[PDB]
C-alpha cells in the first residue's frame, strides 16, 4: 500500500520475470535436444544428485555471482531518479510508447498492456517448472 | 537545623520555590538583578535540605546554597 | 572526494610506470639471449649470496626519494582543468587494468576460466 | 542515500572495522607461523 | 468487532535511521554528552516515554512483538540445522546410550580443538544439554533430510513474520478500535492458539508415535524404519501396529469411544522402555487439553451478542472486605498495554518454574531422565527464566501506579484498598519474612553451632527425626494409594517420585521415590524465606509506587530515578525500579538456593547406579543425610567436592567450563565496582582525564561524563546476575558431565 | 637454566603431552575421515615445539625468556612483538588525533564525532610516517591550547 515498499515489490517482480524467462529459455534451450528420447534416461547426467558437487562449475559460479552483483549494483541506482541510466531507455521506449499510445487513444497504460501479467506468469510458471522436474523422485500417485 | 545561604549569582527566575517542596525560600524585590527577584529563606527552621533547588539553579556555580547542619524533627521529614 | 582524487591519480601514474617497467624487461626476457626464458623457469632463482642486502638498500633509497618528494610537496605553498578532467578518468582506467594484467599470469596458464 | 548515513553510524563502523581486525588475526594463526629471524 | 484499518500511517524510508535518536526529539538535538549515548539505549524500549497516542503505542509494541517473534524463529530454524550438518543425532538414533549428545564443533585456529568432546558416533564436538535430541526423537525425526526440510520451512515462516511486522505498519495499520476487542482476543488465544495448538500437535503424535513407539522401542535399525507417509498412504499398516485404526473415524461418530483405546490411554507413571512418560498418554493428554480449550475459548462477547465479557464479569464480583470490588479492572487491563504485561509476566514466570518442576518430576521426553546433564540444565533454565519474568511482573506492576493510574478514570476499590491499607500488607509480609528468617536460617546457625560445639549435634538427632518425615509424608502415601482407589483408570502414580519402593531403571536410575528427610524442611523454608522477601520487596514497589509517606509528591519524579537528596536524614534509592533492582537480587538468592537444592539433592538420594549383587548406589551416596543440616556441609561436601570436576578437566574436553567458571567471578566482582561507589567521585575522575584530553585537545566533542546514577545500578545488577549465573552455569555443567 | 634442546626435562613434557593425547587418539578409528584431522593437529603440536627450543627455556619445561634487552633475545621483547604494538597502536592513535584536529568546523561537532563521512575513515591510511610529524603537531596542540584547562577549584 505504501510507496517505497511496493516499489521494491514491483521491481523484484520485473527483476526476476526476465530472469525467470531467460532461464526457462535457457533450461529448455539446453535440453531442447534431449527433452524426450527415452526421457533422457531420467534427465541423464543433468540430474543434480549425479553432479560431483560442481567441482569445475563452482569456481565459475563464483565469477558469475561476482559480475552479477555489480550488474544489480547498477540496477539499484539506475532505478533511482529518471536521468542518465533510465532516461536514455526512457525516450527510446517513448518512441515505441508514442506509437503504442497512438494505437491506444489517450495513453493506453503499458503496465496494463503487459507488465504485471508477464511478471507474474513467469514467476508462477517457473515455480511450478522447478517442482515438477526437480522436487519429486517417487510419484506414488500419477501426476496429471 | 540546616543553614541556607544565598549566593550573589541570583537571576531571580524563581526556580527555588518552584522546585522546593515545603517552601523554604521566598522571592523578595531586589535592586541588583536583571529580573529583579532575590531568593530568601526565612523559614529555615522548617528546612529539610533535600537539595532540589541546586538542580533547578541555573548559574554555573549554583546561587542557592544550603549547608548541612543539625537535624531536628522539622528537618527529618518524619510523621512520627 | 578530494582525498580519493589525489590517491586515485598518484596510483594511476604508478600504473603507467608499471606497464613500461615490465615492457622493457619482458621484451628482454623473451627473445635473443634472455637472462630469463619461460615465465615458469626462473620464478625464484637466487643470485650470489647477499641478495637481500641490495634489495633492502634499493628499498631504503627509494624510500628516501619519496620522503623528499613528499616533504617538498608540503612546502612551496602550492595553489592555496579539462586535461585534469580527462586524467581523473584515465587514472581509474589504469588501476583496474594493471591488476588484471597480473591476474593473467596468476591463472597459471591463462586458460582455467574457459572450463578446460 | 540515507542507508549510507546509517552505514556511517558509530556502531556499524565499529563492528565493520572490528570484523576486519578479528578476521585478519583468525587467518594469521591459521596460515604461516611467525618466522622471527635474529 | 469491526475491520477498522488505518492503511499507511508511517512511510518506509531510511530517513529515521540516518538520525540517531529519531524516536525522541529530546534525544536528537543535543547529543553533546556521553550520558546521551546511554540514554539513547535506556529509553529505546520505554515506548510510553515518547508519544502518548495509544493508537501509535499499540502500533509500536505489536511491531516489537513480530520483531522479537522473528528473532525467535531465526533462533529455532538454526537448531534443526546444527543437528544435521555437524552433529551425531543419527548415530545417536541408532545407539542412544554410548553416544553422548553433541551438536557444536570447533575449528583448528589457536589450539581450541581440545573442546571437541569424544561423544561417539563418528563425530566429535561439544556436548549439548538443550534437550534437542530428546525432542527430535519424540517427534519421529530420524533422517538428516527431515532436519533440513524443517529448517528450510522455518526460513519461510521467519521471513513472513518480518514482512508482517513491516506490513501492519509501514504498509497497513489497524485502528485503535482493534485493540479494545479483548473479548474477541481471548476467544482467539484460548481457542485459535491454545485450542488449535493443543489439537494440531495432538493429531501429530497419533500418527508419528509408531515410528518411535512401535518401532524404535522394538529394536529395528534406523534404515529399516519405514516412512511416515507410508503409514498414512496405507491405513492397514497403522491398523497392524494399532488394531484400532481399521475403523477409521467410524465409532468416533457412534460414540463407541472405547474402540480407540490403542493410542488413547491414561496409564500414568513412566514407560520401562523409553525412559520417560508414555508416548500414548501424551497424545490423549493433548486431545483432552484441546477439547477443553475449544470449550474455554468461547467465553466473551464477539459480534453475535452471546457470552460473558471481561466488563460485566468484573463488574459483578463484589465481596465484603473488597467494597466496590473487581469493578474497573476491565478498564485497568484494556487501557494500559503495561497493565497486561505484569499479570502476564507473573503468571508466565511462575509457569516456567512450575513446568520446570514438572520436567524432572515426570520426564515427558524419551531418554530424558537418564540424560542427567540435559535434565539438570533444563529445570534451572526455566527456573531462572521465570525468576526474571516474575521480577518483571513486579517491575511493571510498579509502573502502573506511576504511569497509568488515576483518581477519576480507572477504579477498583480492591486496588484502592491495596493502596489505602497499603502499610498493612507489607507489615504482614515483613513479620512473616522475619519469622521465616530468624528460624530457617537461624536453625542453620543453630546446627552449625551444635557441631563445632560438640555433643549438641548428637542430641539433635531426635529433632532431625522431627519436621522431616512428619509433614508431606502422608501426601506421598496418598499418591501411592491414589491409583486403583481414587484413580481406578490409572495403573501407575503421577510419577515414580510418589510410588514408594517402586524403582524403574534402564541401566541408569530414571526416577526415585524421593524420601524426604534430614534437611528438606530446612531448604524448603530457606526457599519460602527468599520467596516472601522477594514478594515483599516487589509488592512494596508495586503499591508504594503511587502514595509514599516520606515524599508525598512521588508521581512527579518518575520510575527510574536516583533519589531526592540528603534531606530528611537521607532520601536514597526510593524508586520502585530500585525495589525491582533489589527485587532482582532476592529473586536471585531465591532461585540460587532452589537450583542448589534441586541439583545436589538429586544425586544425593535420587540419581545413581544399579547392580545385581546389590540394589542402588548413588553417584554421591546419600550424603545430605547430615551434610545439609549445617552451612558447613554446603561448602564442605557441596561447594568443595565440585572443584574435582570443573578444574580437573583441562586434560580433557571440559576445559571451557573451568575458564567460564573462573571468569564469571571476574564479571561478578566487576559488578562490585558499580554497586559500591558513587558517580560523584567518578565524575571527579573524568575531569582529570579530560584535563589530559584538553592538554592535547584530544578531548572529544561529546563531553566525557560518568554513567547515570540509575544506569550504573542497572549495569551493576546486569553483572551481578551475569557473573552470578555463569558460575553455576559452569558448575551445573561441570560435575554432571564428569559424573554422567 | 639450560636450553630445551639440551634440557632433558623439557622433551619429557613433549612425550608426556603426546602420551595424554594418545589415549584420546587411539579410542577412535584412524581410518575415519572425521578423525583423520587429529594427525594434522598433532602435526601442528610437533611443529610448535621445535621453534621454542631455540629460545632459552626453563629447565622445568616451562619456557622462560628475556626482556632486559639482551640482543640474543630481542625477538621476545624489544624488536618484533613490542615495537609493532607501539607503531600499530599509535598509527591508530595519531590517525584518531588527526581526525580530532578535523573535528571542529561548521558541521556540528557531535555529527563529526559520530556520523562522520566515510571519507575521513578512508583517509586514515595517511599516517605512514607518524613519528616526528606527529611530534610537530602535538607541539602545536600544546601550543595553541595556551594552558586553557578546567578550574579545579
Ligand atoms: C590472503 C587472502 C585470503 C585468503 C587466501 C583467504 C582464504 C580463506 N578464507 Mg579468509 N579472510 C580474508 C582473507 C583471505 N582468506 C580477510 C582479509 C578476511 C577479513 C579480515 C577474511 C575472513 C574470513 C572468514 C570469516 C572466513 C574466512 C575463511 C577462509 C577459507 C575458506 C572460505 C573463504 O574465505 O572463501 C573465499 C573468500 C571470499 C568469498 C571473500 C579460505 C582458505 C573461512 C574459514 O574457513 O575460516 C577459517 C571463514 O570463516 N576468511
Ligand atoms: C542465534 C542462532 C545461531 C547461533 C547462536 C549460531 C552459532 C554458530 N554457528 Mg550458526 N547458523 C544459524 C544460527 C546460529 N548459529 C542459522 C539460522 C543458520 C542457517 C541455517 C546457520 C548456519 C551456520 C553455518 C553454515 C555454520 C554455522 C556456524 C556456527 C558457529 C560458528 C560461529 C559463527 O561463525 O557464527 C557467529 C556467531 C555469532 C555472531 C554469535 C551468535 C549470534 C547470537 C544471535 C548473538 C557458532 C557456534 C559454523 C560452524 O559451526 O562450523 C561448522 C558454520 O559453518 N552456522
Ligand atoms: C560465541 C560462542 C558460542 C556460540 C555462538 C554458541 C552458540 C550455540 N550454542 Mg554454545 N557454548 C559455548 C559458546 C557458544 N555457543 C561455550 C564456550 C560453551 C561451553 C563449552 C557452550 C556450551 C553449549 C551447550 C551445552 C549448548 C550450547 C548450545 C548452543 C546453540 C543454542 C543456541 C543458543 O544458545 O543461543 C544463544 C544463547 C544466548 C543466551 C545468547 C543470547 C543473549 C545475548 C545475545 C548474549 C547455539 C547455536 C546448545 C546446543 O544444543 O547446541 C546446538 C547446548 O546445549 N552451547
Ligand atoms: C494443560 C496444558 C498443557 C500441559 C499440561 C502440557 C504438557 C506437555 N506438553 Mg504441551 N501444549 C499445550 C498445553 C499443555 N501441554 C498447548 C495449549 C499447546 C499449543 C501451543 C502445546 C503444545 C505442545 C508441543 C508442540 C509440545 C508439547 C509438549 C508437552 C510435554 C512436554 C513439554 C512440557 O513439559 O511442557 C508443558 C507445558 C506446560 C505445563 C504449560 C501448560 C499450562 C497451561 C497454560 C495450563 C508435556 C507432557 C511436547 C511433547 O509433545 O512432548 C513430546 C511438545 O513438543 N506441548
Ligand atoms: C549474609 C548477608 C545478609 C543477611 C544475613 C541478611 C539478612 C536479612 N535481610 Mg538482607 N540483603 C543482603 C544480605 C543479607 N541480608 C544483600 C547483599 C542485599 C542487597 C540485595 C540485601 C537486601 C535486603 C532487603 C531489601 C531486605 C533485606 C531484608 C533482610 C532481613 C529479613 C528478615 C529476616 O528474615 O530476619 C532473619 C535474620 C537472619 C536470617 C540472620 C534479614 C535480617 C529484608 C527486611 O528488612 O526484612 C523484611 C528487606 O527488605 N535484605
Ligand atoms: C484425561 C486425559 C489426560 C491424559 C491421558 C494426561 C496425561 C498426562 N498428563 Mg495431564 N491433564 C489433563 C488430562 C490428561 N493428562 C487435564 C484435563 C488437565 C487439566 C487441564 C491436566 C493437567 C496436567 C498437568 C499440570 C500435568 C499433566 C501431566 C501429564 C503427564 C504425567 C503422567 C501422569 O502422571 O498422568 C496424568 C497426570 C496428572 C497430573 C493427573 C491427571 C490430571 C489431573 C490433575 C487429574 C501425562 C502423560 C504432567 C506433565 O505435563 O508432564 C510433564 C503435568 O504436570 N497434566
Ligand atoms: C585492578 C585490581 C584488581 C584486579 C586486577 C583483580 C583481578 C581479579 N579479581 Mg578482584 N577485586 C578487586 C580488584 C581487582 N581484582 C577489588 C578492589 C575488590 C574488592 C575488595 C575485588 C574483589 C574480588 C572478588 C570477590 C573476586 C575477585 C576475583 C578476581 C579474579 C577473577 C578471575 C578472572 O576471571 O581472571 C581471568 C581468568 C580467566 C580464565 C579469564 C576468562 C576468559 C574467558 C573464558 C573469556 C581476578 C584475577 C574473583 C576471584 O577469582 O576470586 C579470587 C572473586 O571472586 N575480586
Ligand atoms: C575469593 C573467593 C570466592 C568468592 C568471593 C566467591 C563468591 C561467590 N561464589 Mg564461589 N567458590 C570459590 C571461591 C569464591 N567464591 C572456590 C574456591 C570454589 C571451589 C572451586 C567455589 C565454588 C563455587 C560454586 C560451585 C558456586 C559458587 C558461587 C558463588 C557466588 C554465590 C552467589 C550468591 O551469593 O548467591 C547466594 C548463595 C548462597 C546464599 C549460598 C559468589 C559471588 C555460586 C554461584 O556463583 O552461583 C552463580 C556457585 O554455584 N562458588
Ligand atoms: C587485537 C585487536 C586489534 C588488532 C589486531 C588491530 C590491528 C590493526 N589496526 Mg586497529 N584498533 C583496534 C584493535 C585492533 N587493531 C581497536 C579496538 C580500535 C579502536 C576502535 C582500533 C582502531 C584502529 C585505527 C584508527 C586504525 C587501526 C589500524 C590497524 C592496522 C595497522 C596497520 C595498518 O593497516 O595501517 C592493524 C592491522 C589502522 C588502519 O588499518 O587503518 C585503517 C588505523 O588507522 N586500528
Ligand atoms: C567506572 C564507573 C563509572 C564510569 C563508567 C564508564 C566510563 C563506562 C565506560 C564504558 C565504555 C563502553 C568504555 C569506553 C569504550 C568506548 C565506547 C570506545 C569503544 C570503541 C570500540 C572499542 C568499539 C561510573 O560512571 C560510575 C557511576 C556510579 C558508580 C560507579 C561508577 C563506576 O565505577
Ligand atoms: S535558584 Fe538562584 S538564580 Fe534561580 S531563581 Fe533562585 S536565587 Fe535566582
Ligand atoms: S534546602 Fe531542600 S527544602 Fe530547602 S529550599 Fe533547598 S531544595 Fe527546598
Amino acid at each position: 500500500t505504501e510507496v517505497f515498499s511496493l516499489e521494491w515489490l514491483r521491481e523484484a517482480e520485473i527483476k526476476h520475470c526476465r530472469v525467470a524467462m531467460l532461464a526457462v529459455l535457457g533450461v529448455i534451450a539446453q535440453e531442447f535436444g534431449t527433452f524426450d528420447f527415452y526421457n533422457a534416461k531420467s534427465k541423464l547426467q543433468l540430474s543434480p544428485d549425479l553432479h560431483n558437487q560442481f567441482v569445475q562449475n563452482g569456481a565459475l559460479q563464483q565469477i558469475l555471482l561476482f559480475v552479477c552483483a555489480w550488474e544489480f549494483i547498477v540496477g539499484l541506482p539506475a532505478l533511482i531518479e529518471s536521468v542518465n541510466g533510465n532516461r536514455e531507455p526512457g525516450y527510446f521506449g517513448f518512441d515505441p510508447l508514442k506509437l503504442g499510445g497512438t494505437v491506444g487513444s489517450a495513453q493506453w497504460k503499458r503496465m496494463q498492456a503487459g507488465e504485471l501479467r508477464n511478471g507474474r506468469l513467469a514467476m508462477i510458471a517457473f515455480g511450478g517448472f522447478f517442482h515438477q522436474q526437480l522436487l519429486t523422485k517417487q510419484g506414488i500417485i500419477e501426476q496429471l | 537545623a540546616h543553614t541556607v545561604k544565598i549566593y550573589d549569582n541570583c537571576i531571580g527566575c524563581t526556580q527555588c520555590v518552584r522546585a522546593c517542596p515545603l517552601d523554604v525560600l521566598e522571592m523578595v524585590p531586589w535592586d541588583g538583578c536583571k529580573a529583579g527577584q532575590m531568593a530568601s529563606a526565612p523559614r529555615t527552621e522548617d528546612c529539610v535540605g533535600c537539595k532540589r533547588c541546586e538542580t533547578a539553579c541555573p548559574t554555573d556555580f549554583l546561587s542557592i546554597r544550603v549547608y548541612l547542619g543539625g537535624e531536628t524533627t522539622r528537618s527529618m521529614g518524619l510523621a512520627y | 572526494v578530494n582525498w580519493l582524487q589525489e590517491g586515485e591519480i598518484k596510483n594511476g601514474r604508478v600504473a603507467m610506470l608499471a606497464c613500461l617497467h615490465f615492457f622493457v624487461t619482458e621484451f628482454y626476457q623473451f627473445p635473443f639471449f634472455a637472462g630469463a626464458p619461460k615465465l615458469a623457469g626462473p620464478a625464484h632463482d637466487y643470485f650470489v649470496k647477499s641478495g637481500a642486502m641490495i634489495q633492502i638498500l634499493a628499498f631504503i633509497g627509494f624510500l628516501e626519494f619519496l620522503l623528499h618528494r613528499g616533504k617538498v610537496l608540503y612546502s612551496d605553498m602550492e595553489w592555496k582543468k579539462a586535461m585534469r578532467d580527462r586524467e581523473v578518468n584515465n587514472g581509474r582506467l589504469a588501476m583496474l587494468g594493471f591488476a588484471g594484467i597480473i591476474h593473467g599470469e596468476f591463472l597459471n596458464g591463462k586458460m582455467p576460466f574457459e572450463q578446460i | 542515500m540515507n542507508l549510507k548515513k546509517y552505514l556511517s553510524t558509530a556502531p556499524v563502523v565499529a563492528t565493520l572495522w572490528l570484523f576486519l581486525t578479528a578476521g585478519i588475526l583468525i587467518e594469521l594463526n591459521r596460515f604461516f607461523p611467525d618466522s622471527l629471524f635474529y | 468487532v469491526k475491520v477498522v484499518v488505518d492503511r499507511d500511517v508511517v512511510p518506509t524510508s531510511f530517513e529515521k535511521w540516518a538520525k540517531p535518536g529519531h524516536f525522541s526529539r529530546s534525544l536528537a538535538k543535543g547529543p553533546k554528552t556521553t550520558t546521551w549515548i546511554w540514554n539513547l539505549h535506556a529509553d529505546a524500549h520505554d515506548f510510553d516515554s515518547h508519544t502518548s497516542s495509544l493508537e501509535e503505542v499499540s502500533r509500536k509494541i505489536f511491531s516489537a512483538h513480530f520483531g522479537q517473534l522473528a528473532i525467535i524463529f531465526i533462533w529455532l530454524s538454526g537448531m534443526y540445522f546444527h543437528g544435521a550438518r555437524f552433529s551425531n543425532y543419527v548415530a545417536w538414533l541408532s545407539n542412544p546410550t554410548g553416544i553422548k549428545p553433541s551438536a557444536q564443533v570447533v575449528w583448528p585456529i589457536v589450539g581450541q580443538q581440545i573442546l571437541n568432546a569424544d561423544v561417539g558416533g563418528g563425530m566429535q564436538g561439544i556436548q549439548i544439554t538443550s534437550g534437542l535430541f530428546q525432542l527430535w526423537r519424540a517427534s519421529g525425526i530420524v533422517n538428516e533430510l527431515q532436519l533440513y526440510v524443517t529448517a528450510l520451512g522455518g526460513l519461510g515462516m521467519a521471513g513472513l513474520m518480518i514482512f508482517a511486522g513491516w506490513f501492519h505498519y509501514h504498509k497497513a495499520a489497524p485502528k485503535l478500535e482493534w485493540f479494545q476487542n479483548v473479548e474477541s482476543m481471548l476467544n482467539h488465544h484460548l481457542a485459535g492458539l491454545l485450542g488449535l495448538g493443543s489439537l494440531s500437535w495432538a493429531g501429530h503424535q497419533i500418527h508419528v508415535s509408531l515410528p518411535i513407539n512401535k518401532l524404535l522401542d522394538a529394536g529395528v535399525a534406523p534404515s529399516s524404519i519405514p516412512l511416515p507417509h507410508e503409514f498414512i498412504l496405507n491405513r492397514n499398516l497403522m491398523a497392524e501396529l494399532y488394531p484400532s485404526f481399521q475403523q477409521g473415524l467410524v465409532p468416533f461418530f457412534t460414540l463407541n469411544w472405547k474402540q480407540y483405546s490403542d493410542i488413547l490411554t491414561f496409564k500414568g507413571g513412566l514407560s520401562p522402555v523409553t525412559g520417560g512418560l508414555w508416548l500414548t498418554d501424551v497424545a490423549h493428554h493433548h486431545l483432552a487439553i484441546a477439547v477443553l480449550f475449544l470449550v474455554a475459548g468461547h467465553m466473551y462477547r464477539t459480534n453475535w451478542g452471546i457470552g460473558h465479557s471481561i466488563k460485566q464479569i468484573l463488574e459483578a464480583h463484589k465481596g465484603p472486605l473488597t467494597g466496590e470490588g473487581h469493578k474497573g479492572l476491565y478498564e485497568i487491563l484494556t487501557t494500559s498495554w503495561h497493565a497486561n504485561l505484569a499479570i502476564n509476566l507473573a503468571m508466565l514466570g511462575s509457569l516456567s518454574i512450575i513446568v520446570a518442576h514438572h520436567m524432572y518430576a515426570m520426564p515427558p521426553y524419551p531418554y530424558l531422565a537418564t540424560d542427567y546433564p540435559t535434565q539438570l540444565s533444563l529445570f534451572t533454565h526455566h527456573m531462572w527464566i521465570g525468576g526474571f519474568c516474575i521480577v518483571g511482573a513486579g517491575a511493571h506492576a510498579a509502573i502502573y501506579m506511576v504511569r497509568d493510574y488515576s483518581p477519576t478514570v480507572n477504579f477498583n476499590n480492591v486496588l484502592d484498598r491495596m493502596i489505602r491499607h497499603r502499610d498493612a500488607i507489607i507489615s504482614h509480609l515483613n513479620w512473616v519474612c522475619i519469622f521465616l528468617g530468624m528460624h530457617s536460617f537461624g536453625l542453620y546457625i543453630h546446627n552449625d553451632t551444635m557441631r563445632a560445639l560438640g555433643r549438641a549435634q548428637d542430641m539433635f538427632s531426635d529433632t532431625a527425626i522431627q519436621l522431616q518425615p512428619v509433614f508431606a509424608q502422608w501426601i506421598q502415601q496418598i499418591h501411592t494409594l491414589a491409583p486403583g482407589n481414587t484413580a481406578v483408570n490409572a495403573l501407575a502414580t503421577a510419577s515414580y517420585a510418589f510410588g514408594a519402593d517402586t524403582v524403574t531403571v534402564g541401566s541408569k536410575i530414571a526416577m526415585m521415590p524421593i524420601k524426604l528427610g534430614t534437611a528438606d524442611f530446612m531448604v524448603h523454608h530457606i526457599h519460602a524465606f527468599t520467596i516472601h522477601v522477594t514478594t515483599l520487596i516487589l509488592l512494596k514497589g508495586v503499591l508504594y509506587a503511587r502514595n509514599s509517606r516520606l515524599i508525598p509528591d512521588k508521581a512527579n519524579l518518575g520510575f527510574r530515578f536516583p533519589c531526592d537528596g540528603p534531606g530528611r536524614g537521607g532520601t536514597c534509592q526510593v524508586s520502585a525500579w530500585d525495589h525491582v533492582f533489589l527485587g532482582l537480587f532476592w529473586m536471585y538468592n531465591a532461585l540460587s538456593i532452589v537450583i542448589f537444592h534441586f541439583s545436589w539433592k538429586m544425586q544425593s538420594d535420587v540419581w545413581g547406579t544399579v547392580t545385581s549383587n546389590g540394589a542402588i548406589s548413588h553417584i554421591t551416596g546419600g550424603n545430605f543425610a547430615q551434610s545439609a543440616i549445617t552451612i558447613n556441609g554446603w561448602l564442605r561436601d557441596f561447594l568443595w567436592a565440585q572443584a574435582s570436576q570443573v578444574i580437573q578437566s583441562y586434560g580433557s574436553s571440559l576445559s571451557a567450563y573451568g575458564l567460564m567458571f573462573l571468569g564469571a567471578h571476574f564479571v561478578w566482582a566487576f559488578s562490585l565496582m558499580f554497586l559500591f561507589s558513587g558517580r560523584g567521585y567518578w565524575q571527579e575522575l573524568i575531569e582529570s582525564i579530560v584535563w589530559a584530553h584538553n592538554k592535547l585537545k584530544v578531548a572529544p566533542a561529546i563531553a566525557p561524563r560518568a554513567l547515570s546514577i540509575t544506569q550504573g545500578r542497572a549495569v551493576g545488577v546486569a553483572h551481578y546476575l551475569l557473573g552470578g549465573i555463569a558460575t553455576t552455569w559452569a558448575f551445573f555443567l561441570a560435575r554432571i558431565i564428569a559424573v554422567g | 637454566l639450560t636450553p630445551c634442546q639440551q634440557s632433558e626435562a623439557f622433551h619429557k613434557r613433549e612425550i608426556n603431552e603426546v602420551r595424554t593425547l594418545e589415549n584420546r587418539q587411539a579410542n577412535y578409528e584412524a581410518n575415519s575421515p572425521s578423525y583423520l584431522a587429529l594427525q594434522s593437529q598433532i602435526d601442528q603440536v610437533h611443529k610448535r615445539f621445535d621453534k621454542y627450543g631455540t629460545l632459552l627455556c626453563g629447565q622445568d619445561g616451562l619456557p622462560h625468556l628475556i626482556t632486559d634487552g639482551d640482543w640474543r633475545h630481542a625477538r621476545e621483547f624489544t624488536i618484533p612483538a613490542l615495537l609493532f604494538l607501539y607503531i600499530t597502536g599509535w598509527i591508530g592513535w595519531v590517525g584518531r588525533s588527526y581526525l580530532k584536529y578535523t573535528k571542529e568546523t561548521k558541521n556540528p561537532t557531535e555529527q563529526e564525532i559520530i556520523l562522520d563521512v566515510p571519507m575521513a575513515l578512508k583517509y586514515m591510511l595517511s599516517g605512514f610516517l607518524w613519528p616526528l610529524s606527529a611530534w610537530q603537531e602535538y607541539r602545536s596542540g600544546q601550543l595553541l591550547a595556551k594552558e586553557d584547562e578546567i578550574t579545579v577549584s
